[PDB]
RNA sequence: UUUUAUAUAUAUAUAAUAAGGAAAAGUAUUUAUAAGAAUAUGAUGUUGGUUCAGAUUAAGCGCUAAAUAAGGACAUGACACAUGCGAAUCAUACGUUUAUUAUUGAGAUAAUAAAUAUGUGGUGUAAACGUGAGUAAUUUUAUUAGGAAUUAAUGAACUAUAGAAUAAGCUAAAUACUUAAUAUUAUAUAAAAAUAAUUUAUAUAAUAAAAAGGAUAUAUAUAUAUAUAUUUAUCUAUAGUCAAGCCAAUAAUGGUUUAGGUAGUAGGUUUAUUAAGAGUUAAACCUAGCCAACGAUCCAUAAUCGAUAAUGAAAGUUAGAACGAUCACGUUGACUCUGAAAUAUAGUCAAUA
RNA sequence: CUAGAGUCUAGUAGUAUGAAUACAAUUAUUUAUAAUAUAUAUAUAAAUAAUAAAUGAAAAUGAAAGUAUUCCACCUGAAGAGUACGUUAGCAAUAAUGAAACUCAAAACAAUAGACGGUUACAG
RNA sequence: CAUAUUAUUAUCUUAUUAUUUAUAUAAUAUUUUUUAAUAAAUAUUAUUAAUUUAUAUUUAUUUAUAUCAGAAAUAAUAUGAAUUAAUGCGAAGUUGAA
């Protein structure tokens, strides 16, 4: 939306997020970057105790 | 003299016409509920969202 | 097709069977409007350029030329200029200067006639006129049923209303100048909603900022004042009108054989300045940004436009002379006063002659 | 041509009928499958050849040079000229980008008839 | 190699102007402490002009910043150039056989 010269060329200002898929976008990345890490440590555990149980064997 | 044609093919122009009230009057309800009308807000909106 | 019948293992193979037939007489405006020719070839068809037929002009020149009416007329050297004009006006602002009459005794004071714009003052030259140098947009032009900072206790010069017009000084005198007197915004309380602010009302704070008399008459009284009326001025306040300042979106020539450009540069935060936003200008501190092969930056060129002119079938293309709108400039550059508005055709300084 | 290695390697450099989608009548061959009992002169596809319609200046194309859609690149008379200058890379060589003035009414393509060739043969 | 004009600047110079520093027995107004001349009345007491004094409004002087315009340097935009590259045309021809 139109407002009063903000600078030499910011005549604009954020009225309403129509949608925010940029935000969905932080957000889940930073959500990631530990949620797949929960996981690849329990497959590592499981991966490793596989190897041990085949390891009895 | 093409151009002319676009305005009833009138070639030279009056000054524009004044108005002699320069804003609406209280009597003409419909300027005012206009003006008093919820404003909407959305993909064509007019102000600034509520938690902007 | 469908339905059933037999047989065989709900299903399969065979046989039969089929509901769709109704009639009736009478009950324009068409729209916009686009043509080619000559020249290749030994001849043909095609591609392809060149030229021609049409209209026009801010026109020039050659020859020629009767009268009248209307419309235009240094596009080039924003080159230099002899000479005369283009902005004056007011004597009812203040002063001076005479002549007569009356009273006073060289003058003094009145009344009536005049003269006085070489003395002090008011209003006018921000317009109009001319020009197109600069300007490719950092403030220019065009358009929008566009905005705010949500533009000033600005009226510039008229309208409609109210009020006021006081005292001194300096001028020789004043409607000249000074000094002084008197006459919206910010707070706080609430109310709402067009609300996450604005508006409304109230009460305070300061608003608190002015002025000027002349011309006539009369009426008092004691030539002196004074007091009314009529005229023309002056100041303040509300609103109207006419006006201003600022920003946005879209468009505005050619060259990338100009490919990288920009460090106030791009953004944020404060402060000063403004009536008012903003790296617009000045100061300070942060961030590293911004523009760019849909062409930046740089260079060259150019005043821009129309319901204007030319042309076309039209989209468009060209001009920007003439009519009109906007801007810029008034030999060149910078700054200052006044003012609401000026880097003024003003003033100061410099440059050129 | 340049470097490193003992002749080799590592190089610089970047020259010398566009792509996709929908559709489009036959015939004859093949080709590869799918069947049905060598025969059905078997059907479904792709490859090849001559066509039809269609397109084209024609030659010719003929499932594309056709009917349509979408994206990109390219062209604007001949010569000057892929020249000059500048830039870009490269040690350089070269490459890329790439004009302008002057001159002309030309120039070019397919096809037609000809005479020409040591062009071919063949005859009389 | 030579002439010209715009643009800029870690440079030189600078009109004027704007802020900005400091200084004035520097002025003018008012406020004091005071000195002369003059008036009225019975020692005066006040008055004007001058002496000192501390607030404003300016002047001179200076400090800094910016600044018209000038140089000097650079770059471009042009205009001319000995020397020099290429190519276009035409005159009748000359030479090769691509
Ligand atoms: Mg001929
Ligand atoms: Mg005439
Ligand atoms: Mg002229
Ligand atoms: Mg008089
Ligand atoms: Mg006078
Ligand atoms: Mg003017
Ligand atoms: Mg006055
Ligand atoms: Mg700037
Ligand atoms: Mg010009
Ligand atoms: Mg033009
Ligand atoms: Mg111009
Ligand atoms: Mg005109
Ligand atoms: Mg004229
Ligand atoms: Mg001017
Ligand atoms: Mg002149
Ligand atoms: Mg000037």
């Amino acid at each position: 939306e139109a407002t009063r010269p903000l600078s030499k060329r910011k005549f604009f200002a954020i009225a309403e997020i129509i949608r925010n898929k940029g935000q969905q976008f932080a957000l889940y990345e930073s959500e990631a970057q530990l949620s797949v890490a929960k996981e690849e440590a329990q497959k590592a555990k499981e991966f490793l105790d596989k190897r041990s149980v085949r390891e009895n064997k | 003299g093409k151009g002319a044609a676009k305005y009833g093919f009138k070639s030279g122009v009056f000054p524009t016409t004044r108005s002699i009230l320069k804003s609406p009057t209280t009597k003409q309800t419909d300027i005012i509920n206009k003006v008093k009308s919820p404003k909407p807000k959305g993909v064509l909106g007019i102000g600034y969202a509520k938690g902007v």
